[PDB]
């Protein structure tokens, strides 16, 4: 079948661009054609805040593609079918190796908006591509950029319990397989720590009213800190708690999975590039 | 318990009773040491039995045996010559 | 040559048929080719299974393989071809070997420590060099993370023999066929012991593709792979599997201290591919020299393997 | 891939029932097998949802998940023909479904069991004694509400309750059927939930409190609406102790592992991922995700 797709460009480029394209054409790129909303770049641009779960909930509405040739008057992409494979790139400037995983996720990128981004001069837009990296240091990076929001919180409104720097310590590398990232880490990121944050307290009178639905057995194993609360609860407020929880549980949950979730067979260090079928 | 031992050997009935009882001279008494003969009939160690012959050169050429499931070493000895004989006490 | 010009004209797709629209007497020539195209490749003859040959170049789609590189000491090269491999995650940079493995050398890397256990120590006699193989075993299944270090990469379709530095070829995504270009169907060989089929634990909808789970777990006695055969989804296996993790969850109650999250988890399911519902799974017997065991046999494999989802 | 079943009916479509089948000509119809040639009896979602039993949607969303779906092309007089759905084909399916949820946004959908009432996808064959029931069609965001509002109502029988029956949509407010006793399988899904939560209650952070109180009582947020300036004792009986770093991040990896467990719980049902929504002929070509 046909599935080359162009996007219209409009303005032709000058030189650097195509050096600023030759660098990064391995990798992928999300879409919807327009040149405006081409990829995930309107997320971070200077009209919306830099919010996460937005970002992702677009990212899994949206589809993919992969471009091949890069022209200076066509932008020639591959869009993404769970049909057939595809060979992919990992050229982000933050560089991560794929050494025989066999898992991969797209996730929005967390470490900044410069280090994955295309700035493009002449052109209406400043383009961006999302970060491809293996699914332990997707969820690592999670764990990792989480606490820091939530401890950064904690010690803008009293430092009297957590350190900056002892939370830097730990926080500020992930460590899988060898290689020893690090974490450029500085609001962004504050929708998806509140909504955890809320979450996680709001859990035990979910618990308790799902122990009180149907009896010490399963009431044994909460601690006795979590498990003495007062029962006395108007129907509306406590209706209106369960029903926020279980929508933000679900945003929650099907955040932590990381979209649609790339797979590679035979990744070759010389070339860069792996096969890569939609999973 | 009794064991059911083989010998393969290129000597004489009377050379072989007295081999055998130096081969066996540390069991007599390890036999004497760990049980203490108070009757008669447990003075006795064992007998053997001449069973055939065959030629020297060429016998007990190694093999093995198959059942289902495992196998163990087995020993084969070609062109032999049943002569039986009768149980002579070696002590 | 002429073999060669009279091979290559079998394999060759057909010209695409035309319609010349701009002229009218061509179009009678063009609507008339059309129909005898579509009558015969229609009607029952040997015409019409002559038609599927040809495949029209969503169909049909060639496979990828899984190139790798291991010794040839950690392999066995006297088993059957389908033998589900399992890579190890190295953490060097350029290492280049791969701990797979064959679950004969998987079940005696289980068990040492704590018939599967006379074929498999009767084909891996040593376990010196496969414990060794691992960087560490005891440790990694008590912080319950050797699932993510463990990866399925599919069965196996061709070995290229060696004294050393052997070689495995394995397809790790797709339809698994063999790579001899004279062809072969590769059947899945998986032993049968630690193989169940879930319609039999269960005792109604006709599927498409029942598939095929793995399901490495965290057993009190050590590691258990379990090669699970159903006919449901993923997120409906995971459920039919916590309805049969029974013990499980009163193995989970019997640890009180909960700061302890080694015990809190127990094992983690993978869909290794999808066969074919109908033609249902077969029992063989994949022999050795000492033994035969019974080895449950899968033809038309279509691989994707998934992550390791925890129950 | 001629991948064409064609249900032969028993017995002759009568006129009102042809226009019934004809108005409702490309939705979804899930099949019992994938096989040459089915029949009605054995067809659609009337045999796991029949008039006998309580509607237990959670087994038909378990039965959606497993089964082949299928989408309706021809009606004729005595057939129907339907089309299978593989993965990695296009297929056009047209909002013919009488709760109108508008797919404006064109992102993932999901088949739902008719939650919202047997009687507006009844769809009737009196030729043989049986009931046909379409399974609803509706977005991801609309997905997990009324998947909450079923998981809601079975914990809230005990304990206004029409912004619970009701589902909350941003064009319009219809009314959905439900059972006052789940079944057997949304009651497990429920006990499921239960374990869940009974074990990871404390498997819970404890800077996260510190961060509900100061934002409380520091920076009122949107999104701290919910609480209404009221903090219970339990925060700060988890709030007595100091933070640290290496429990807190390997109680949150087995937190990440437990919240994927949960979230592919939740998902159920099959995700269909559309392609260029065309709103003036209502259809969408999409393949099965």
């Amino acid at each position: 079948m046909d599935l080359k797709v162009v996007v219209s460009l409009s303005s032709r480029l000058y030189t650097d661009e195509i050096a600023k394209m030759q660098q990064r054409i391995g990798c992928i790129l999300p879409l919807a054609q327009n040149v405006q909303g081409l990829g995930l770049g309107q997320v971070y641009s200077l009209e919306t805040v830099p919010d996460y779960v937005s970002m992702y909930n677009y990212l899994s509405d949206c589809t993919l593609a992969v471009l091949d040739e890069v022209s200076v008057d066509s932008l020639i992409l591959t869009k993404i079918v769970p049909g057939q494979t595809y060979a992919i790139k990992n050229k982000y400037q933050p560089f991560f190796q794929w050494h025989g995983t066999g898992s991969l996720s797209v996730m929005p990128p967390v470490f900044g908006r410069e280090h994955a981004t295309v700035k493009l001069e002449s052109n209406d837009v400043d383009i961006v591509f999302p970060m491809v990296l293996p699914t332990p240091i997707a969820e690592e990076v999670l764990q990792k950029i989480l606490l820091f929001n939530v401890y950064s919180r904690v010690v803008m409104q009293a430092p009297g319990n957590a350190d900056m720097l002892d939370v830097h310590m730990h926080l500020g590398s992930v460590s899988y397989l060898g290689h020893h990232y690090e974490l450029a880490l500085p609001a962004l990121l504050d929708n998806l720590s509140l909504y955890f944050c809320i979450m996680v307290t709001l859990l035990p009178r979910a618990s308790m009213r799902l122990v009180r639905g149907l009896n010490l057995f399963q009431e044994m194993v909460p601690d006795e800190i979590a498990r003495i609360d007062l029962d006395d609860l108007s129907v509306a407020d406590d209706l209106s708690r369960m029903r926020v929880m279980m929508t933000y549980l679900q945003s929650l949950a099907s955040l932590f999975n990381l979209g649609p979730r790339l797979a590679t067979a035979a990744y070759s260090q010389e070339t860069l590039t792996a096969t890569c079928w939609l999973r | 318990g009794p064991r059911f031992t083989f010998f393969q050997s290129s000597r004489g009935h009377c050379q072989i009773m007295n081999i055998l009882r130096i081969y066996y001279s540390p069991s007599i008494m390890h036999r004497y040491a760990v049980v203490q003969p108070l009757h008669i009939e447990e003075l006795t160690f064992g007998a053997v039995a001449c069973l055939g012959t065959f030629s020297a050169t060429d016998g007990w050429r190694r093999s093995a045996f198959n059942y289902r499931g495992s196998s163990l070493p087995v020993v084969e000895i070609d062109s032999f010559y049943s002569n039986v004989s009768d149980w002579e006490v070696i002590l | 040559r002429r073999r060669l010009q009279r091979r290559i004209a079998g394999l060759l797709p057909p010209p695409a048929r035309r319609l010349n629209i701009s002229r009218g007497s061509e179009f009678t020539r063009d609507v008339r080719g059309l129909v005898e195209e579509h009558a015969q490749a229609s009607s029952l003859s040997a015409a019409a299974v002559w038609r599927a040959g040809l495949l029209a170049p969503s169909g049909w789609r060639p496979p990828v393989f899984g190139d790798f590189l291991i010794h040839a000491s950690s392999f066995n090269n006297a088993e059957a071809t389908g033998t589900p491999l399992f890579q190890f995650k190295q953490s060097d940079p350029f290492s280049g070997v791969d701990a797979v493995f064959t679950p004969l050398s998987l079940f005696i890397l289980m068990n040492h420590g704590r018939g599967l256990t006379r074929m498999a120590n009767l084909l891996y006699d040593s376990p010196a060099t496969l414990a060794d193989l691992v960087p560490d075993f005891g440790r990694l299944v008590a912080d319950r993370r050797f699932h993510n270090f463990i990866t399925p990469v599919g069965p196996l379709v061709e070995n290229i023999k060696s004294t050393y530095l052997n070689k495995i070829t394995t397809v790790v995504h797709g339809p698994v066929v063999s790579k001899a270009i004279p062809r072969s169907t590769v059947k899945v060989t998986v032993p049968q012991e630690a193989f169940v089929d879930l319609d039999a634990w269960l005792s109604q909808p006709c599927p498409a593709d029942a598939r095929l789970y793995v399901a490495l777990t965290y057993e009190e006695a050590g590691p258990r792979f379990t090669f699970f055969q159903s006919s449901r989804g993923h997120c409906q296996i995971m459920n039919i599997l916590r309805i049969y993790y029974s013990p499980s969850i009163m193995h989970r109650y019997a640890v009180v201290q909960p700061l302890h999250i080694e015990e809190l988890t127990f094992g983690a399911v993978a869909c290794l591919g999808t066969f074919s519902a109908t033609d249902g799974w077969r029992r063989s017997a994949f022999n050795y020299r000492g033994s035969s065991l019974p080895v449950v046999e899968i033809d038309s494999f279509y691989s994707n393997v998934s992550d390791w989802e925890v129950i």
